[PDB]
RNA sequence: ACCAGGUUGAUUCUGCCUGACGUGGAUGCUAGUCUCAUAGAUUUAGCCAUGCAUGUGUAAGCGAAGCGAUUAGUGAAGCGGCGGAAGGCUCAGUAACGGGCGAGUAUUUAAUCUCUAGAACCGGACAACCUCAGGAAACAGAGGGGAAAACGGAGUAAGAGCAUGUGUUAGCAUGUGAUGAGAACAACAGUGCAGGAGAGUAAGAAGCCAUCCCAUCAGUUAGUAAGUAGGGUAAGGGCCUAUUUAGACGUAGACGGGUACGGGGGAUUAGGGUUUGAUUCCGGAGAGGGAGCCUGAGAGACGGCUACCAGGUCCAAGGACAGCAGCAGGCGCGAAAAUUACCGAAGCCUCCAAGAGGGCGGUAGUGAAGAGACGUGAAAACAAGUGUGUGUAAAAACCACAUGAGUAACUGGAGGUCAAGGCUGGUGCCAGCAUCCGCGGUAAUACCAGCUCCAGGAGUGUCUAUGAUGAUUGCUGCGAUUAAAAGGUCCGUAGUCGAAGAACAGUACUUGUUUGUAAUGUGGCUUAUCGAGAGCCGAAUAGAACGAGAAGAGUUCAGAG
RNA sequence: CGCUAGUCAAGAACGAAUCCGAUGAUCAAGGACGUAGGCUGGAGGAUCGAAGACGAUUAGAGACCGUAGUAGUUCCAGCAGUAAACGAUGCCUACGCUGUUGUGGUUAUGAGCACGGCAGAAGAGAAAUCUAGUAGGGCUUUGGGGAGAGUACGCGCGCAA
RNA sequence: UGAGUGCAGGGUUCUAGAUCUGAUACAAGUCGUAACAAGGCAGCUGUAGGAGAACCUGUAGCUGGAUCA
């Protein structure tokens, strides 16, 4: 039936390809992601400014190109996932970062999850007892709850971030 | 369909209205009456958006079978009236005046004036006529008529009405180096001086403009209001003052301009 | 009279044209008679209905060009 | 009953034919090739056996189910 | 009933067209008014948008001009001597726009006597009115208006009608 | 922007079958929580029990009975006024004014706006009221009063058309004239109604351009093509009729037949494409099938009337009534689709209204059609429960605090394609399995089971249409010596295609400016714990208006051949 | 299409300082020719020989072989419209390596132009081989896994086949 | 202006039918052996006779022939 909402994931063509089924098992184990679908959502994700870096950099005006550049290098830098020193106003620079923009990998949207981020910050002993402590409402950013694990963290929340102990 | 519409869907109503989707499939359908339907607004959306002052229908009854507002100088008891542009709005207690413009995005907007402001209304001349008694005549774009006016006032030239005795006050005429004012097209809302009129037979003319801030823009005559008598305007404008910025310049003017 | 009007129309998936044609029949008054006739070129001005099939009135024409009945030298040169 | 042509359907599983009886209702389904053909070994056979008295013949062979009655 | 849509009629090119409508009333006609010579009957006819139109059943008058002289009167009318759409309508005398009447002369005679030159301007004129003729053809639709209104010949026109009139 | 298995004792090719992947319906087995969408379209535009979906009153049109009164009052039966032509449902018919873009006439328009704008007398009835009183019912009679801003007449303003001057063209002058009206009331301080001229809304008719398959359908048409004159209409017109002229349309597919609601849009997609559109927006048509019609500003209306045909219902047998392609609901038909639920609240529409009405619309219930976010433990310490508050029209859910606790996985597979066992027991070309290739004749990693593994996971298998696979439909981009494939040879029309040199012109061609897109989609930003969602911004297709450039295309010339 | 003379029209190629100036390429519909065998009418009839009849050979031969024998095989006036009608390679127009051998004209005797044969090479192609090399030049015919099937129904031509 | 209904015809789509005649599948039935080797008369295309049946015979053609001589 044809209905509001988007689909968020793309099937892989082969269901049983060896080189993709290793790479990816890798991924999940080392992650503690809950099934395929939280893998290939990030997938989706990160296809996306790798195509609006492809299509800037082979525009011809210069309009277009001086406007978009800005906003997509602004974007990635809050999200704490391009990190590099951009400068605007300098045309050389922008095109060099948008190349560097090309092989950005799905592990940089990874570790920017709120799961991830919790263990990284020493304040659980695997990425397991994170996802544990995020369920069950010990973690807390600003003074408020997070119920939900795939929470993607900006740059600068890190000061925030707190755990309790438990109801008990 | 047998006979006249009576319903107006939600998705169908003018652009320039400016109401949210989502709530509701109806919109209100304005009576018949001064302005065209395309170039007004009901007053219901008024007093409930534009100016808050009701937020339910109970209250939108209230306020005007009470007799509390005044448009063009009468007291109206319709719900569903329209109001067009240069078109003064007012409560006489607390004393308050407004005028109908367009923001530069072409929405509709409420701007509050001084008890001098409230006494002049713009529009333009449509066409002559002598009537019965050899009586002359003139008419304006709002379904005005005018009884003994100065004979020279030509069609396309543009009028100031004094609102208290509903007689013309001035003329202006299209001419190089006069204010115009945009009221539809790729433009609207943008304010200008213009640069050069090309005529054409049997077909609008084309109308050529710098803006304050430098810009060349043209258009057809059909979209422009003349605003003033030679140099400057007659009445007052927006708090930004009919600029308008493409997303590019707002870029340079917030990050600043690309360097060699 | 019949007047036939010539265009071409695209067909985008070739990316070539095709040829159309048009006929339309008009009103010829007898000011014109002897003057316009058959391959001869015609401007018409539209009105309202004048029959079932009758639109436009021929207002002028273009007469189908001679330059010139070419120059025959004299045999004295 | 939609056309009152008669058909041979085959009966798919390891007891199947124990589980119909003459007079009973079946509900009948397509081989999966591109047009109307045969398949595998079964010469001439176009259709295949789904449901009987309203209940899955898969249900019924493995004894999960039973008849209607 | 009567209708003016063009539903039942072929195309151009000669093909039939099927019908995607039943009949509206927006393109409804009615029957013909045969407006005949005798004594005033006229029905009033409530028409589209409220409006009333007026139809002549039988005219005993009208009114009639005279363009030279400028000046219009009121008489009878006798009979109808030409009609140019068809022959029958003149031998059962119905009235229509451009039909060539019989009328009394004898007002006309009175006034135009009256100029010493009358008899060197139009002497076929003179001489009908002499002999008790006097013709004229009538302008409005009585169908619609609900009355008969017309000029006087003269000159050229008498010259031209005389001859469709005679055996 | 991608391949794999299958003709042989092996090999290299042509070629088709099958697998692997989206999407629309149907269906097996299994199912913890919360949020956003959507549901008798496909078959029968088949048939329908019941209940509801359209009515409205003020200080201010007329006011009967009753009640009551020092000649007051009341409170309203009917009449009048305004609406019932919108919205809702469906896709039968239509190859067409059905669809896109421009233009504003040869037209009519209750309400509403601006300017302007009204000295008028007389008479009956109809309904309700009162007295009889019919009929099985549905529905009606006699007789007698009496109102209007209801109705008909009188005068009187006004006044269509026709003719001539003068200003196209209003207007004015003059002659002639059919027709022929008109509302006030209340003071809580206002509300109405007659005439004109211009607007505003809505139709009717028109201009240009685009539109499916069959040649085993090649000729079609005679109101047909045109002219003159008249009738008719709100209005142009063969729209209709009389006499004259023979036209009009076709291999660049006429005419006939079959099929179809048309767009904005949807699915797939590197690009070029291929398929679909009953279905939130716009426009069209219908109300069992056909046809006629009154009233009105507006209907050829069906929750109006009238007749036939097909079907029904009640009767006292004489007659009456009725039409769910509105909302619930029932029966059939099928492989196929929810509650005879609540609604002084949200968005709008209707009236004589500081109020009344609305199954239009909103709120929940039901169902693994679709789309988000999360449970099923951690190494110290875990959903779903419950109670208060909130929330709403009232609710439930959601969220806040506080109490208990310790529950929570299945579907398809394991010989190759294709991820994962020559494990143990039965069966012996049987019973079965297998999209394809192939297994089983007593030593079966392929059947039937046990046990371990694999894949996806609140989901997974099957059937059926379609897009991709596919350069196996080829414009980009395939083939024709021998695999399938160059007419036995010429002539020839329509069709498609056509020198050098010197000049010329602007309709195609390309491009500027201006128009032309609500939703959807596209580029963004901001707020619901997050993510779909919601809200605001910017640009945009085809199509049209006006300019510009002249290479290619086009037209002409001859001290060129 | 193969004996010799005489006669009657038109065509191809070659040589060269002739004339006209875009008159042209390809082709649904429509028209003309088409070995052999066959058919309608006339002439004729040597040789050969379908059908038919015998003799042998064989299990059986109706066939192959031998004897005999008719329609046809020839000519004139027509109908018909098929072939492994094949170099199984459409028609115009291009760009393209060498050696050798022909046929007809012309020649500074060095060579050319038209129509051919042959042998290598380089490229090409699944190979065999090359009318198949290079290529978005123009126009027509035509194929889309085997079978059923070039069959059924309708239609057009023909005396029939 | 016309619903309905008489009587003849057409145009479409389905369906019945004594009997005849194609095709396809027939584990392996009966009679021969026509093709693939010079397949025991080299094969094949057109046309015309004949015949239980494959097929045989005359006439013109082709090599895809058993010969590039």
């Amino acid at each position: 039936v044809k209905s509001k909402g988007i689909k968020k994931i793309v099937v892989p063509h082969r269901p049983f390809e060896r080189e993709r089924l290793v790479s990816e098992m890798y991924i999940v184990g080392k992650y503690g992601l809950r099934n395929k679908r939280e893998l290939w959502t990030i997938q989706k994700m990160c296809d996306s400014f790798k195509l609006r870096a492809k299509d800037l950099l082979i525009t011809p005006d210069e309009k277009e190109f001086t406007l978009s550049s800005r906003r997509l290098l602004k974007k990635l830098a809050e999200w704490g996932v391009f990190m590099e020193d951009v400068d605007y106003n300098n045309k050389q620079s922008l095109t060099n970062n948008l190349e560097k923009l090309l092989d950005l990998a799905p592990t940089s949207f990874l570790e920017r999850r709120l799961q991830h981020r919790i263990f990284d910050l020493g304040l659980a002993s695997s990425v397991h007892q994170a996802r544990a402590f995020i369920h069950a409402r010990r973690v807390k950013i600003n003074g408020s709850v997070v119920n939900k694990p795939g929470y993607l963290v900006k740059d600068g929340e890190d000061g925030f971030i707190e755990v309790v102990e438990s109801k008990r | 369909v047998r006979g006249p519409r009576k319903h107006l869907k939600r998705l169908n109503a003018p652009k320039s209205w400016s109401l949210d989707k989502n709530g509701g499939v109806f919109a209100p359908r304005t009576s018949t009456g001064p302005h065209s339907m395309q170039e007004s607004i009901p007053l219901c959306l008024l007093l409930t958006r534009i100016l808050k002052v009701a937020s339910n229908n109970k209250e939108i009854k209230h306020i005007m079978k009470n007799r509390l507002i005044t448009v063009n100088g009468n007291i109206r008891t319709d719900s569903r009236y329209p109001v067009g542009i240069m078109d003064v709005l007012s409560i006489k207690k607390t004393n308050e005046h407004y005028r109908l413009l367009y923001n530069i995005a072409g929405k509709f907007v409420l701007h509050k004036i001084t008890e001098e402001e409230a006494q002049y209304r713009i529009a333009k001349v449509t066409n002559k006529k002598v009537v019965k008694g050899n009586i002359p005549h003139t008419y304006t774009s709002c379904g005005g008529s005018f009884k003994y006016a100065d004979p020279s006032i030509s069609i396309g030239d543009s009028v100031k009405i004094d609102i208290k005795t509903s007689k013309i006050v001035e003329n202006s005429s299209l001419e190089v180096g006069k204010v115009v004012y945009l009221i539809k097209g790729k433009n609207i809302g943008c304010l200008g001086v213009i640069t050069g009129i090309e005529k054409r037979e049997g077909t609008h003319d084309i109308v050529n403009i710098v803006d304050k801030v430098g810009r060349n823009f043209s258009t057809i005559f059909s979209n422009i209001l003349v605003v003033g008598a030679d140099d400057n305007p007659w009445v007052t404008f927006t708090k930004d003052e009919g600029i308008k910025y493409s997303e590019y310049e707002q870029s340079i003017k917030e990050y600043g301009p690309m360097n060699e | 009279i019949v007047v036939v009007k010539r265009y071409l129309h695209y067909v985008k998936k070739y990316k070539r044209y095709e040829r159309r044609y048009k006929n339309v029949s008009v009103h010829l008054s007898p000011c014109f008679k002897g003057l316009v006739n058959v391959g001869d070129t015609v401007i018409c001005g539209e009105t309202r209905p004048l029959s079932k099939t009758k639109r436009f009135v021929v207002v002028g024409f273009e007469k189908k060009e001679i330059k010139e009945k070419k120059l025959k030298m004299l045999s004295e040169i | 009953v939609r056309l009152n042509k008669k058909v041979i359907a085959y009966v798919p599983h390891d007891g199947g034919l124990n589980q119909i009886e003459i007079n009973d209702e079946v509900i009948v389904e397509g081989l999966g090739k591109k047009g109307c053909r045969s398949k595998g070994d079964i010469p001439g056979v176009r259709f295949r056996v789904c449901k009987v008295q309203k209940v899955s013949l898969k249900a019924l062979v493995t004894k999960k189910k039973e008849r209607p009655a | 009933g009567i209708s003016r849509s063009n539903r039942h009629k072929r195309k151009e090119t000669g093909g039939k067209k099927g019908l995607h409508e039943k009949k509206r009333k927006n393109n409804c006609g009615r029957p013909p008014s045969n407006t005949r010579i005798g004594e005033r009957r006229v029905k009033q006819v409530r028409v589209r948008g409220g409006n009333i139109k007026h139809r002549a059943l039988r005219l005993d008058t009208g009114n009639i001009a005279c363009k030279t002289h400028n000046f219009t009167l009121n008489t009878s009318i006798q009979n109808v001597m030409y009609h140019p759409s068809n022959n029958e309508f003149m031998r059962t005398n119905i009235l229509t726009k451009s039909a060539v009447v019989k009328i009394n002369g004898q007002p006309f005679k009175h006034e135009l006597e009256k100029d010493q030159q009358f008899e060197s301007k139009d002497p076929v004129l003179f001489d009908n009115l002499r002999k008790g003729n006097c013709y004229a053809i009538i302008t409005s639709r009585p169908g619609q208006v609900g009355m008969a209104d017309g000029y006087l010949l003269q000159g050229e026109e008498l010259k031209f009608y005389m001859e469709k009139f005679k055996k």
